[PDB]
RNA sequence: GAGUCCCAUAACCUUUGUACCCAGUGAGAAAUUGCCGUUGCUAUGGC
């Protein structure tokens, strides 16, 4: 297999990529790969989102083993460009952390998606 | 480091001998131990290298020889009769404690007997508590061959 | 185990006769070390012959289930298999 | 608790752990490998006579549910000093090298680990900790490393799967003695997300009981984990009545 | 059927047993049938060792592991099989035998059709009592220490299946920094006590040489100062790199030294002073040179980017290449400065990143960071 | 995004346009106060997404990040009036005016539909409808509108008097297209829906980022026809660029094969209104002129320009002749990035300008 | 008669020389062509 491992299909990249567009509204998203491990390693993510076309491909894949280590689901999606428009900034975003808010509006979505992920990991 | 440099390869403890480097008893079992061993194999690169640090220490162990043979010929030079008494090491520790022949000529044998045991001595006698028996001299041989209490006299 | 292979709903009626068989077909030969076969009858007129999977032998990495069903004119009360044919009686 | 702070070093109830004592107490082990940390824990070093050094390592809680379970007051622990225990979800071997002081120089861990990354470390970590026996295979099928495992004394699982039961019997099965301990660590949401954490321990203490472990004790992991439990329980292959 | 024949997969070789009584099936649940597997007097009531055959070494212990995992059927258990089991007939009684492992069944049975393969709980029960005496049921037959050999064979096999490679491994890195500079500090020590020995017999040398290594070699080439002349200049020129001037100006400030000449036995104590020197410096170099090939054979990209000896102080401060991957690039320690530290920490963290999760790094990215970075510092 | 607007005369057809005047603001707009409705100055402080012009022709509105409409004159190029959107996070990112009359239709990020008489320079009533942003609105003659929102994937018909809104969602499944193919290729889910344009009273055509452009009836909630992947498939990753592994056939392998593969978005899209003719346009380097046919089921595609090179940010249409013989120009202002963001990185051979074709028909 | 080991083979302190120094945060920053090159003397390459 790739080293980009799991890879979402087109209906769950598409809802992934809605929960991100939410969580970065509603300030439950934290963008880059750097925040991401710092919020893997902070314990707060619930999950991972990771773009499989950034070059290169390896200087996100510390990202799976940490989330392995600490048993965050992570997923990866297709699109940098897709995933930067749904976090909203202006420029491309190579990997993204859906953080831990117990009193969230949108905790249904995620832990549905989080479901999705679960099942295909 | 002898070991490392004789044997390469734990492939290699059969045909090589360790009887030159040790009575090998137990590495006639470590020929065994190194066939069921737990380590992986090792590149000739490593190999030239972790040769090479073998070689360093085998030559820091020459080192250790001649500087040893040096310090002996000195201390029959200055020191003989002190030397025919306590041995080449402990004369050369109580002249390196005293700082010269001379103090230490001049100094009495009862700080002979303690030298090198001043922390225990001056607090046993700071706090009227008993003082240490003996300090360097401990090491002189003839202190080793006797036994209990018959060690301080 | 003390435990079921399989559980079928079998008959409509009373199971009033079960025995368990060695089919011998003219056509083919069933697999006896992988499956077990049974006969029952009952008072709904009928004679059927069921097949089970058995896990006794891993010699391998098919149908458990209705093979024959055997129709009768009146209410069947037992039945008997034959030890080294493939008749019966009921 | 800082560095060059002292602690008091004494004697847990379980064997091979024990207590550093000071404004703040903490739960150790005895360093197998002196001078290395595993994940940057905090350690003690004790100098005991020529004097030699003896260092120590603090289990963290947080990081580890054995601790979590350690300090939350389990009863019966079957990880001792001499004993083969058999480690399920090994993962990068954190609270592994805390089984491996705890068995300590005549016990042996051997540790089941799927994934090739994190097995890299604990292979790299096995050199370093000799008791540590890494085994690359999946523990959903035990059948592969039977030639590897010999009769272990206790089993302790922390795989997280909805299957656990079932990998804990099949390995029990195999390689666990009888009367042997198993310490199980149950994740209630990565077993069954839609049924609550009550409803999810009930049900996996009746499959162990189907599969002839008797659970003795029960524990939850709170403050330190949020619907994590342990089941400790005895293998009676004979009968659980 | 009854059980007549049991297959035991030891990691020393493979054993037959033959079962000389049936443990009951109706009541195998029991607690009587249940502790008679743990019961030694009453388990060899019930089997009995065949047959043994041992493997030749380790690497066919690793090449029978890998076939038993796979379900495949080596020559070695064809022979086995082939010398243990009687041969019967395909169609009517099958002789029956005891696997640990369903899938291996149909591997057998293909390679003897005559066979039949029970793998239930009443074999399983056997098997695990097989297991679980051990040494016991072999009668000494066992050649080899069977823990050690288990101990052996799982880390071959985990091993064999993570590909570890050595020359892949780090901590060759990880002990030639430490020791390169164990080795730098030892060279300024002893080249400092050589330069004061041979200073108080010759004080302007010591000012008049700069390197500690050309030192330590120009000593023992030259020797004592008074036997120094015109031709040992011209000798020493060689160690000096064509600096007869030098040497010359070396051979006056000898003519002028006040020093007294040293004696034989103080002058060879100073030799010997001299050779440590010159070996520890040849070890410094050759050590040098491995830490720079073992850095482009593992980290290539973080050692272009910063250098191999900084790549190697990273490495060796994280403690693995793996901890430096997975630390934050804000965690990476290596106005103006401040600001290209942190975006050489950034790039540091990426190179590592790649050299880590590669399986065979290439130096492209290294170079295209490095022109990045230039680029910055262009900028400022 | 200079924050520039820039006049331009383009009556002759056959000579270039022609550049009469510029307006450009700066720094110095910023306002001191910042507290959301002393946020009236008279220039831009920040970029300038959209601008229209007034079809009586005395003004030109130009709104964008800065959260405020300027109202300029023509003649001057002088602001005559700014309206604050009086809220601290509606950025205008759409106008429209209604044809033939005064009234502009802002569509804000606000979630909102600002309605405006600039004769007046009043605001009649604001709308409220979409679940994310509202990135286009188009608008013909009678008092209606149609915007699109973005990641609610929903096109909106809006009764400007009456409040009401009718809703069309698109609801395409890629599981079901590849279904209807093995019974009868790549298929995108439909991620957002980007632009939106009238072709009469009944039917408006939307372009998606998935490609899609789609056929739209008021009558029916479902599109009436969908080209899928209508300007393209942007190409392949670089193999030694994604990896940076030595062995090129495990970076072949991490190309993962057509999964990383993903369409061209429709980042302009026109109707000329009452009329079969539309263009779409994306940065390709290629407008495609398509003709909608007589039954108004269906649209295929007549023409391709390849003149413009570049994101193609907006497509105009004007006519100058008789009615027996008209011609048609396309002016698209072509730019190096998208207008919301620079999300779209180095796309080869982009200039900043403006695209020209020049139509006659038979 | 009498506490080497607890490193008087040591630790701490002072002074001098040699140096060095005063991990986060997470979205802002800037405010026919602007400039350059080629082709015409008009076409389009780069930033």
């Amino acid at each position: 297999n790739p080293k980009a491992f799991p890879l979402a299909d087109a209906a769950l990249t598409q809802q992934i990529l809605d929960v991100v567009q939410q969580a970065a509204n509603l300030r439950q998203l934290k963008k880059g790969a750097n925040e991401a491990t710092k919020t893997l390693n902070r314990g707060i993510s619930e999950f991972i989102i990771m773009a499989a076309d950034c070059e290169p491909i390896e200087i996100l894949l510390h990202l799976p083993l940490l989330c392995e280590d600490k048993n965050v689901p992570y997923v990866f999606v297709p699109s940098r460009v897709a995933l930067g428009r749904a976090c909203g900034v202006s420029r491309p975003v190579i990997a993204a952390s859906i953080t831990t808010n117990d009193a969230s509006a949108i905790k249904t979505q995620i832990y549905a998606v989080k479901d999705k992920i679960e099942t295909l990991l | 480091a002898r070991i490392i440099l004789t044997m390469g390869i734990r492939s290699k403890a059969s045909e090589t001998d360790l009887s030159e480097i040790l009575p090998e008893e137990i590495e006639e079992r470590v020929k065994t131990a190194a066939e069921v061993s737990m380590g992986t194999e090792i590149t000739q690169t490593d190999l030239d290298n972790i040769n090479a640090l073998a070689e360093q220490i085998v030559e820091f162990a020459a080192y250790r020889e001649q500087l040893s043979n040096y310090l002996s010929a000195r201390m029959k030079a200055i020191a003989p009769n002190l030397t025919q008494l306590v041995g080449e090491l402990v004369g050369a520790r109580l002249i390196a404690h005293s700082g010269s022949l001379i103090s230490l000529a001049k100094s009495p044998a009862s700080t002979i007997q303690i030298l090198g045991a001043e922390k225990a001595l001056f607090r046993a006698l700071k706090t009227k508590h008993d003082t240490p028996k003996y300090g360097l001299l401990y090491h002189a041989s003839l202190v080793g061959q006797a036994t209990g209490k018959n060690k301080g006299k | 185990t003390r435990e079921e292979f399989v559980s079928f709903k079998a008959h409509y009626g009373l199971v009033t006769g079960l025995c368990v068989t060695q089919p011998r077909f003219h056509d083919k030969k069933p697999d006896l070390k992988s499956q077990n076969f049974m006969l029952s009858c009952s008072d709904d007129k009928t004679v059927k012959l069921w097949s089970i999977n058995v896990d006794d032998y891993s010699n391998k990495n098919n149908e458990e289930g209705l093979i024959r069903t055997f129709d009768g004119e009146s209410a069947f009360q037992g039945i008997d298999s034959h030890r080294e044919n493939s008749t019966f009686a009921t | 608790a800082r560095g060059g702070a002292k602690v008091v070093i004494e004697p847990h109830r379980h064997a091979g752990v024990y207590i550093a004592r000071g404004k703040e107490d903490l739960l150790v082990t005895k360093n197998m490998a002196p001078g290395e940390s595993v994940y940057g824990e905090k350690r003690i070093s004790v100098e005991e006579p020529p004097p030699t050094k003896v260092e120590y390592r603090v289990w963290n809680p947080f990081r580890s549910k054995l601790a979590a379970g350690i300090m939350g007051g389990l009863d019966e622990l079957f990880i001792a000093p001499g004993k083969k225990v058999l480690y399920l979800g090994a993962a990068s071997g954190t609270s592994v090298s805390h089984v491996s002081d705890v068995v300590g120089p005549e016990g042996v861990v051997y540790a089941v680990e799927f994934s090739h990354r994190p097995g890299r470390e604990l292979i790299s970590m096995a050199k370093k900790r000799p008791n540590i026996i890494p085994i690359i295979e999946d523990a959903r099928h035990p059948q592969k490393y039977r030639m590897l495992i010999g009769m272990v004394d206790c089993v302790f699982a922390d795989v997280a799967q909805p299957d656990q039961a079932r990998i804990i019997a099949l390995n029990s099965h195999m390689f666990l003695k009888d009367q042997g301990g198993v310490v199980i660590s149950i994740k209630a949401n990565c077993i069954d997300s839609t049924v609550d954490a009550e409803t999810v321990f009930a049900r996996e203490v009746q499959k162990l009981r189907e599969e002839r472990i008797k659970p003795l004790e029960q524990l939850t992991l709170e403050p330190y984990e949020r619907d994590h439990c342990i089941v400790v329980g005895r293998y009676m292959r004979s009968g659980l009545k | 059927a009854p059980i007549e024949y049991l297959l035991f997969e030891e990691p020393t070789g493979y054993a037959v047993f033959k079962v000389k009584l049936q443990q009951d099936d109706i009541g195998s649940r029991l607690k009587e049938v249940q502790e008679q597997i743990n019961d030694f007097g009453a388990f060899t009531k019930l089997i009995e060792l065949v047959s043994f055959a041992p493997f030749k070494g380790a690497a066919e212990a690793l090449e029978n592991a890998n076939d038993i995992s796979e379900g495949l059927v080596s020559e070695s258990l064809k022979a086995i099989l082939d010398l243990n089991l009687p041969k019967a007939s395909s169609k009517k009684k099958n002789i029956t035998l005891a696997i640990s492992d369903k899938n291996l069944g149909p591997s057998i049975k293909e390679e003897f059709p005559y066979v039949d393969c029970i793998s239930n709980e009443l074999a399983q029960d056997l098997i695990r009592g097989v297991r679980l005496h051990g040494e016991k049921l072999f009668k000494g037959l066992q050649s080899g220490d069977l823990e050690r050999a288990q101990l052996g064979l799982g880390h071959a096999y985990s091993r064999a299946k993570v590909k570890f490679s050595v020359q892949k491994n780090d901590n060759h890195i990880i002990q030639a920094i430490a020791l390169l500079d164990q080795l730098d500090k030892d060279i300024n020590t002893f080249a400092m006590r050589v330069k004061e020995w041979y200073g108080w017999h010759f004080p302007e040398l010591a000012k008049l040489v700069p390197d500690n290594y050309t030192f330590a070699k120009l000593v023992l080439f030259i020797k004592d100062k008074a036997s120094l002349n015109d031709d040992s200049l011209h000798d020493l020129a060689a160690l000096l790199n064509e600096d007869s001037g030098i040497a010359q100006r070396v051979i006056d400030n000898a003519r002028i030294s006040m020093g007294q000449d040293i004696s034989e036995t103080d002058m060879e104590n100073v030799c010997v002073f001299a050779q440590r020197v010159a070996s520890l410096a040849d070890y410094r170099r050759q050590l040098y040179d491995y830490l720079c090939e073992k850095m482009h054979t593992v980290a290539p990209n973080l050692s272009e980017l910063i250098g191999e000896v900084i790549g190697a102080r990273l490495i060796s401060h994280a403690g693995s290449l793996t901890n430096l991957s997975k630390q934050a690039a804000s965690t990476v320690q290596i106005k103006n400065k401040g600001r290209i530290s942190r975006y050489l920490a950034n790039k540091c963290s990426m190179a590592s990143r790649i050299d880590n999760y590669s399986e065979e790094p290439s130096n492209v990215f290294g170079s295209v960071l490095k022109k990045q970075v230039e680029q910055r510092l262009e900028f400022y | 995004k200079d924050l520039q607007l820039t006049k331009y005369d383009i009556t002759d057809f056959s000579k270039r346009p022609k550049k009469l005047k510029y307006a450009k603001g700066g720094a110095k707009y910023i306002p001191t106060s910042k507290h959301e409705y002393e946020n009236t100055t008279e220039g831009h402080y920040d970029e300038i997404l959209t601008v229209a012009a007034s079809p009586d022709g005395k003004y030109v509105v130009t709104g964008g990040r800065d959260r405020k409409l300027i109202v300029w004159s023509t003649e001057s190029l002088s602001p005559v009036k700014v309206i604050p959107t009086k809220d601290r996070r509606g950025e205008v990112l759409s106008l429209a005016f209604r044809k033939n009359s005064d009234q502009l239709y802002a569509s804000c990020a606000d979630f909102k539909i600002r309605t405006y008489s600039i004769n007046q320079f009043s605001q009649l009533e604001i709308l409220y409808g979409h679940h994310d942003i509202v990135e286009d609105i188009s608008a013909l003659a009678m008092e209606r509108c149609v915007t699109v929102g973005a990641r609610d994937r929903t096109a909106m018909l809006w009764k400007i008097p009456d409040e009401t809104r009718l809703t069309f969602r698109g609801g395409d499944e890629p599981q079901k297209l590849l279904r209807r193919w093995m019974k009868e290729p790549l298929f995108f889910c439909e991620g957002s829906i980007d632009v939106v344009s009238m072709v009469d009273d009944f039917h408006f055509i939307t372009g998606s980022d998935n490609g899609n452009i789609c056929l739209w009836s008021l009558a029916k909630k479902k599109p009436i026809f969908t080209e899928r992947i209508a300007h393209g498939i942007l190409p392949e990753p670089s193999f030694n660029d994604i990896s940076g592994e030595t062995d090129e056939e495990l970076r072949k392998r991490q190309l993962q094969g057509k999964k990383l593969l993903q369409p061209f978005w429709i980042t302009s899209l026109y109707a000329i209104p009452y009329s079969n003719v539309f263009i779409s346009g994306s940065w390709s380097g290629s407008l495609k002129v398509w003709k909608i046919s007589d039954n108004l089921r269906s649209f295929e595609l007549l023409g391709e320009l390849s003149g413009a090179k570049g994101v193609v940010t907006k497509i105009q249409v004007v006519e100058s002749g008789k009615h027996g013989k008209e011609k048609f120009r396309i002016l698209a202002s072509i730019a190096k990035e998208h207008r919301l963001g620079r999300w779209i990185a180095n796309v080869s051979g982009a200039r900043n300008g403006i695209y020209s074709a020049v139509i006659d028909q038979t």
